RNA sequence: AGGACCGAACCGACUAAUGUUGAAAAAUUAGCGGAUGACUUGUGGCUGGGGGUGAAAGGCCAAUCAAACCGGGAGAUAGCU
RNA sequence: GUUUAUUAAAAACACAGCACUGUGCAAACACGAAAGUGGACGUAUACGGUGUGACGCCUGCCCGGUGCCGGAAGGUUAAU
RNA sequence: CUUUAAUGUUUGAUGUUCUAACGUUGACCCGUAAUCCGGGUUGCGGACAGUGUCUGGUGGGUAGUUUGACUGGGGCGGUC
């Protein structure tokens, strides 16, 4: 897919509509980006694709606090 | 957010200083570089009582690094160190001349530079010469070194 | 050289073909031959992407190298034969080091030439070195975008490019179209021209001649329905409308390609 | 000649097969259809 | 040497005639064109529907192609018969 | 030579040949929710498009409109 | 206080340079007697390209639809 995993934020089919309010969609999507994160515990780079609203929220609970909760919905191989 | 500093780099910082910083210093400078820890209201007491030990015993042999940040964003050096100038004597081996690489570069295409006049780079006391290529027929020799703040 | 096949039969009426003395046959070494060379223009998930592709001889791909990393003891030039998988004439080179390397046969040969590539090379057309040991105004073929990438432009027949600048960081070259672009100074490239120039001087003579060159006929739009491509309106024909691609953009002028990154390294665009 | 049908046994087994159709999800709806309809004739799935 | 000539095979269809409640959902019959290459031919594989494919006619795609097949939506709707 | 399978096989299409135009490889372009793929494991004597059609002799006049391209300096003006 | 200077200063431009982001379609190592891929190591580019959201412009490129009626047939003309 194309999801945040962190906040889960995913593509919806929303529309900005028309000016005569005809049926049309183009989708609103998240801001997924690969940002280079790294565990210290297993000491390697574990680069995740996550949104930039997602990023604000990572900051707000503490970086390694959302990452403290991660690895119970882990993605790494 | 806010931070307790761990460094003194640019015109901010002072080797430990609780200041407010933004999200250009977080996720774009100090972090991600180990050059800060958040200050929240928990941290603010932990780190601060902690920093009057750490940011004392350690601090005074690491002054090289703190300094070079300014010198390389302005540009006047192509040699860098995290210790060098903190005994009267220079330390490291970083520098284009003898790593067989190009570093401290972000506009210049080069990826090689050859060694010319053996003096050592951050291995002889005082300044040393670094010689840096842009062709095999055009050159730019210079006199560079890393010292403490 | 280029020889006219005099009127003898229709389609022989007017033929230009090229015969040259260097053609010697014996087949290059099996490890340096692979496979066939017919594609068809199709994707690797089926369906032809690119029309006008299909046809042509069986061929074999011939496994070529022009990177020329070796700088050891000089080499020698062996046979020459036209390499079908490219637009220029090849020669196998054998190093005395124990290496086999291809070269696109640059003019003035002794079929035993002493290839060495250095940081001054053997200083003769047909040796690769890093593009900083030359002056300006040199002719250079197998210019590259990063060192260790190898040759990729100026690799046809008689394609090479003038060094216009190369002082300070970066090397500007004048590509054959007027196009100045500044590439790195680190990049290798071969001194001197590329060999063969009779690619242009073979101008076939018949329709069938062109079919077996790997290509199928290009059908003009205006001789095809509106829907299939504009400017038609068959029965009695029709004309009108500013000329368009099948992708609907204007074909005449309409400069394309920007990426604002590789464009930052182009210094003067074409006339 | 221009006849629509004329035998190619291979293709039947390998394009209309049990297992030459089982992989695709849609060619499992076909099996499901033709099992619950009581169909067991088999259109050369051997 | 030749998209070379003539001319079987073979690949194909321009004429005419016969057939048209045919031997045939395009034949039979007699000519005809090409007939060493832009050739033609076997096997298998690979392309898909508003798509392919097309030396290009809006041609061709399972006796359907300027409107595919199969199932459903569905009792679409018919001021019409 | 190719062609409206099976009533229109040609003066049609195609064509060597001519000219314009795009495009420096991560190429133009094209395909594909994407990854990625074709172009090409080629690369400006190349790769793609447009129009004309051996060969010969030639290809006049007009840039306004329209398009496209160049100059945009300045002015106008959106979201905010 | 201005005109204007300088101090405490704020900030946008350009300018330069940088990595600490971020990309790499350069080189090398290892997983690996896998040219795929990842990380590592190096080089490069570098706050850029680019993408998310919003936005103006363009956009028969694409789509859904419409484009009235009377009438000595309809057209056509006149008419409402």
């Amino acid at each position: 897919s194309r999801v945040c995993q962190v906040t889960g934020k995913r593509p919806v089919t929303g529309n900005n509509r028309s000016h005569a309010l005809n049926a049309t969609k183009r989708r609103f999507l998240p801001n997924l980006h690969s940002h280079r994160f790294w565990v210290e515990s297993e000491k390697r780079f574990v680069t995740l694709r996550v949104s930039a609203k997602g990023m604000r929220v990572i900051d707000k609970k503490g970086i390694d606090t959302v990452l403290a909760e991660l690895r119970a919905r882990g993605e790494k191989y | 957010m806010q931070v307790i500093l761990l460094d003194k780099v640019a015109n901010l910082g002072s080797l430990g200083d609780q200041v407010n910083v933004k999200a250009g210093y977080a996720r774009n400078f100090l972090v991600p570089q180990g050059k800060a820890v958040p200050a929240t209201k928990k941290n603010i007491e932990f780190f601060e009582a902690r920093r009057a030990e750490l940011e004392a015993k350690l601090a005074e042999v690491l002054a090289a690094a703190n300094a070079r940040a300014e010198k390389i964003n302005a540009l006047e050096t192509v040699t860098i160190a995290s210790k060098a100038g903190d005994e009267g004597k220079l330390f490291g081996s970083i520098g284009t001349r003898d790593i067989a690489d190009a570093v401290t570069a972000a506009g210049v295409e080069v990826a090689k530079s050859e060694v010319r006049l053996p003096n050592g780079v951050l291995r002889t006391t005082g300044e040393h010469e670094v010689s840096f290529q842009v062709h095999s027929e055009v050159f730019a020799k210079v006199i560079v070194n890393v010292v403490a703040e | 050289a280029v020889v006219k096949c005099k009127p003898t039969s229709p389609g022989r009426r007017h033929v230009v073909k090229v015969v040259n003395p260097e053609l010697h046959k014996g087949k290059p070494f099996a490890p340096l031959l692979e496979k066939n060379s017919k594609s068809g223009g199709r994707n690797n998930n089926g369906r032809i992407t690119t029309r006008h592709i299909g046809g042509g001889h069986k061929q074999a791909y011939r496994i070529v190298d022009f990177k020329r990393n070796k700088d050891g003891i000089p080499a020698v030039v062996e046979r020459l034969e036209y390499d079908p998988n490219r637009s220029a004439n090849i020669a196998l080179v054998l190093y005395k080091d124990g290496e086999r390397r291809y070269i696109l046969a640059p003019k003035g040969l002794k079929a035993g030439d002493q290839i060495q590539s250095g940081v001054d090379a053997a200083i003769k057309p047909g040796n690769t070195l890093p593009m900083r040991n030359i002056p300006v105004g040199s002719t250079v073929h197998n210019v590259e975008m990063k060192p260790g990438k190898g040759g990729q432009l100026a690799r046809s027949a008689g394609t090479y490019v003038q060094i216009v600048a190369r002082d300070g960081a970066y090397v500007t070259l004048r590509l054959r179209s007027g196009e100045m672009r500044k590439v790195e100074a680190d990049c290798r490239a071969t001194l001197g021209e590329v060999g063969n120039a009779e690619h242009m001087l073979r101008v076939l003579g018949k329709a069938g001649a062109a079919r077996w060159r790997g290509v199928r006929p290009t059908v003009r739009g205006t001789a095809m329905n509106p829907v299939d491509h504009p400017h038609g309106g068959g029965e009695g024909r029709n004309f009108g409308k500013h000329p368009v691609t099948p992708w609907g953009v204007q074909t005449k002028g309409k400069k394309t390609r920007s990426n604002k990154r590789t464009d930052k390294f182009i210094v003067r665009r074409r006339s | 000649m221009k006849r629509t049908f004329q035998p190619s046994v291979l293709k039947r087994n390998r394009s209309h097969g049990f297992r030459a159709r089982m992989a695709t999800k849609n060619g499992r709806q076909v099996l499901a259809r033709r099992r619950a309809k009581g169909r067991a004739r088999l259109t050369v799935s051997k």
